[PDB]
């Protein structure tokens, strides 16, 4: 049973605060 | 009451069911009462990915329109959706979010929040309504840069942000890449001086974000 | 008017907006002319994504919705979805039966129009209650067992349409029917026919049919 790994732009954030 | 629809919410997040979501935080929000930093946060991701999977269909359907009527009208029907989307979050803010802020820190991410939804029209601004909605989305950032630059110090998250997305404006939708360039090093120079401070976990916060105003940048030069 | 439609469909397709895609390709079914290859791709397409969305939210309630009173608010949510969902298939099952498979003319045709009625009765069960289950249940079995007669009869072992045919039907068996034996004797059928035809064939050209026999050993190799 394989779940296992395989397989340009600007960045913006939003400010998820504590 | 109000405790269920948050709980009710977040179901809809991790049901990836981001309309349901929105709706539920517009709800938890036309209550007048101010929002919880949860509260708050559960808002911002709802309606981010309500606009932001308009934006997406928007940028890949424009850029088949350039390479045909009938991709122009898709662009349009995309468009209004992002524009009633836009105008949901815009009175939300204006009726119920900005005016309960009290402080600094809410009043900064909810100006920055009005700066970016107008920004986010800007992306869609076609013909005379563009000038106009420029303008708003400036003076929004504008102002909440200007009440984050007396409250917060050089690495706090929010301010950071701030740099990052109002340069992004600059550079996309004014087309300055000087002033945006110019600001993001602003922002980020400042940042690494003060770096001595940082509590690892402050430091964590801060240096993904200064990653992100590098990363433009990297790609700006 | 219709190709427009199609265009239009197209177009959805690429901005990951699946249902206007369905809603094009619906209102191209109600045109009453029967599809093209191309348009009942599209048409499946578009639906399978539709309702897979539900589906994977569905899944994920479910997954949490596992305890006290939190587990009541999960429930009216799964509900919620649950009636998003069947609407979605009771709207493809009706231009089916009303539209699709009236007018299908190839055995190709309605080998693949067939498939899709067991697929979307087969999410019917996913999510039915006791009283409906085992007769919705039913539907879907008849729907594959008369397209997957009519596949053996006129369609080679390699068409990606009896393949997927095979696949599904035997997922059917597997995790509706609880049948493994059953479920994995249709599927090592269906997979060592297509083989053996297909070391006939250049496979370059079969790209999708190689795929769906992918799909098939992958569920062999776990079930054995
Ligand atoms: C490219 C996307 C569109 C245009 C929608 O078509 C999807 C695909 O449409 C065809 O493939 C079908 C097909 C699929 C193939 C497995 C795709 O294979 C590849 C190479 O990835 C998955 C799609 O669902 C589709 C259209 C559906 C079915 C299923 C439908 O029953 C109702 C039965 C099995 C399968 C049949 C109908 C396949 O023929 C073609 O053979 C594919 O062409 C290639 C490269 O193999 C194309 O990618």
């Amino acid at each position: 049973p394989r779940i296992s790994v395989i397989s340009r732009r600007r960045q913006s954030v939003l400010n998820l605060m504590t | 009451d109000k405790n269920e629809l948050v709980q009710k919410a977040k179901l809809a997040e991790q049901a990836e069911r981001y309309d349901d979501m929105a709706a539920c935080m517009k709800s938890v929000t036309e209550q007048g009462a101010e929002l919880s930093n949860e509260e708050r946060n559960l808002l911002s991701v709802a309606y981010k990915n309500v606009v932001g999977a308009r934006r997406s269909s928007w940028r890949v359907v424009s850029s088949i329109e350039q390479k045909q009527q009938m991709a122009r009208e898709y662009r349009e029907k995309i468009e209004t959706e992002l524009r009633d989307i836009c105008n949901d979050v815009l009175s939300l803010l204006e009726k119920f979010l900005i005016p309960n802020a009290s402080q600094a820190e809410s009043k900064v991410f909810y100006l920055k929040m009005k700066g970016d939804y107008y920004r986010y029209l800007a992306e869609v601004a076609a013909g005379d309504d563009k000038k106009g909605i420029v303008d708003q989305s400036q003076q929004a950032y504008q102002e909440a840069f200007e009440i984050s630059k007396k409250e917060m110090q050089p690495t706090h998250p929010i301010r950071l942000g701030l740099a990052l997305n109002f340069s992004v404006f600059y550079y996309e939708i004014l087309n300055s890449p000087e002033k945006a360039c110019s600001l993001a090093k602003t922002a980020f120079d400042e940042a690494i001086a003060e770096l001595d401070t940082l509590s690892e976990e402050s430091y964590k916060d801060s240096t993904l974000i200064m990653q992100l105003l590098r990363d433009n940048l990297t790609l700006w030069t």
